[PDB]
């Protein structure tokens, strides 16, 4: 799924730099190097978010078995539950008749 | 004799919720390593509104020609 | 109403409840764990309800009739006692 | 793996660019937004190779990345989780336990002979 | 259902031993072969009908009991099965009226 976040990502931050560059000779030049400066805080904050997904990258597949763990407790967990749920039918509904 | 409807119990110690799952599941090293990145990453650059719109991006998933179309004065 | 038979149902339904209550009990509520005693004090009590359930159920067996007295037997005991 | 190396000198090159063009640069600087055009398409280049990586990522990451911190926090809380679970579930089996031994000592008081032969078979 | 709390759970127990209930039990019956009209077979006689009106049978006229006492069908037993304080009233087999 970080396929097609880095590649959406790549093509907003291409598409807001045309932005920026259609306006860039539109703006007026000192207040567009602010503007400039701007996107590329913009554009850092993307690089280094991104940066931050590609370094848990390597923790994935432990989280992938983290998951399969909580998956497999909550199954017996609810195996305990219906086993008292059904003894319960029981024990009220069957018998009483 | 025998009481009615006995039958046999399953195997001894099969897959269970009593057994340690993490150290059979090999991932016992991690959690010794483990009990900000953006900090971790501000080792590397300066610090860590448009980056809330970066992080709404992410809950929502002609090079030359742009360098030549880039023209914008110095001064 | 009011006969041992009466009793001896509501005793093995009384047994089921507890079969039911005891799990429901002690599984919903425990100590998490280690790699309360409000809780072993539950499960002492639910074994020793279940096991008197067990002995009056038991006793009540013991004290209904016997495979003696056939059907045969009430009736010709019947047809006397029409008779005097 | 390199796509992580190649966006890091993108980001570097896109500080410097920011650096560059907040000084009034008489000289080229438009090097800088060339560059910045060449990082974008090397990240093209990078986005072929993300194809060729498939990397699957929870959203609680891009969440936890949002509050600043480190999914490596992500990643300790996962593990915490697991562990809660697993100690729950060993502590209900361990009640139950507990609780059989319980009622066979007690059948064993009230029922000699039944729970003799029930330990007999087993 | 969703919570079992103290009181409630006392109220369980109050209930369901109040419901429910040195020896002193029935004297044992063991099987018994001479069955009237199935096992045995007895042309109806006359000794059995004497038996089952005037004498003690103790698996047909009444139930028996260590310390001697003998109970018909029609009273109500008081018994102590456990090593309590708590006995056991086996109520009465017929219920004339």
């Amino acid at each position: 799924r970080l396929s097609t976040l880095i590649e959406f990502l790549l093509h907003r931050a291409y598409s807001e730099l045309m932005v920026l560059t259609d306006l860039l000779p539109r703006k007026s030049d000192v207040e567009r190097k602010i503007e400039i400066v701007q996107f590329a805080s913009r554009t850092r904050q993307l690089f280094v978010r991104l940066l931050a997904l590609v370094k848990w990258a390597n923790n994935a597949g432990k989280v992938e078995k983290c998951a399969m763990i909580s998956s497999f407790l909550d199954q017996q967990a609810i195996l305990f539950v219906d086993t008292a749920d059904r003894l319960a039918s029981l024990a009220r509904d069957a018998l009483v008749h | 004799g025998p009481f009615y409807l006995m039958r046999e119990l399953p195997g001894s110690t099969e897959l269970t919720g009593s057994t340690n799952l993490i150290t059979h599941y090999n991932l016992e090293q991690a959690y010794n390593k483990f009990c900000d990145l953006p900090g971790m990453i501000d080792l590397p650059g300066s610090h860590d509104l448009r980056s809330l719109i970066e992080k709404p991006p992410i809950l929502s998933s002609g090079t030359m020609l742009a360098g030549f179309r880039l023209h914008t004065g110095p001064l | 109403m009011a006969d041992r038979l009466t009793q001896l149902q509501d005793a093995v339904n009384s047994l089921a409840d507890q079969f039911c209550n005891a799990i429901g009990v002690l599984q919903q509520c425990g100590p998490p764990a280690s790699f309360a005693n409000p809780t072993e004090e539950y499960a002492q009590l639910f074994a020793a309800l279940i096991a008197r359930t067990a002995k009056d159920i038991d006793v009540l067996i013991d004290s209904l009739p016997s495979e003696e007295s056939t059907a045969a037997l009430q009736a010709a005991s019947l047809y006397k006692l029409e008779e005097e | 793996h390199l796509e992580e190396h190649l966006e890091k000198f993108v980001e570097n090159i896109r500080q410097l660019g920011i650096i560059v063009s907040d000084f009034q640069p008489s000289s080229q600087a438009g090097l800088n937004q060339k560059l910045n055009f060449i990082v974008t398409g090397l990240q093209d280049i990078d986005k072929c190779r993300q194809q060729l990586h498939d990397i699957t990522v929870p959203l609680e990451v891009f969440e936890y990345i949002d509050q600043g911190r480190n999914p490596q926090l992500y990643t300790k809380e996962c593990l915490e989780r697991a562990l809660a679970k697993n100690e729950q579930v060993k502590g209900k089996i361990d009640t139950m336990k507990k609780f059989k031994s319980l009622l066979i000592q007690e059948l064993s008081k009230v029922f000699p002979e039944d729970m003799a032969k029930y330990r007999s078979i087993r | 259902l969703s919570r079992n709390e103290i009181i409630q759970s006392y109220l369980s127990r109050q209930s369901s031993l109040l419901s429910s209930s040195a020896r002193q039990l029935h004297v044992l019956v063991p099987q018994s072969p001479p069955t009237d009209l199935p096992g045995l077979t007895r042309e109806v006689t006359q000794d059995d009908l004497d038996r089952i009106q005037a004498s003690q049978w103790p698996g047909v006229n009444g139930c028996q009991d260590t310390q001697g006492n003998w109970y018909d069908w029609t009273q109500c037993i008081s018994l102590d099965p456990h090593g309590d304080d708590g006995r056991l009233n086996i109520l009465p087999y017929v219920c004339l009226d």
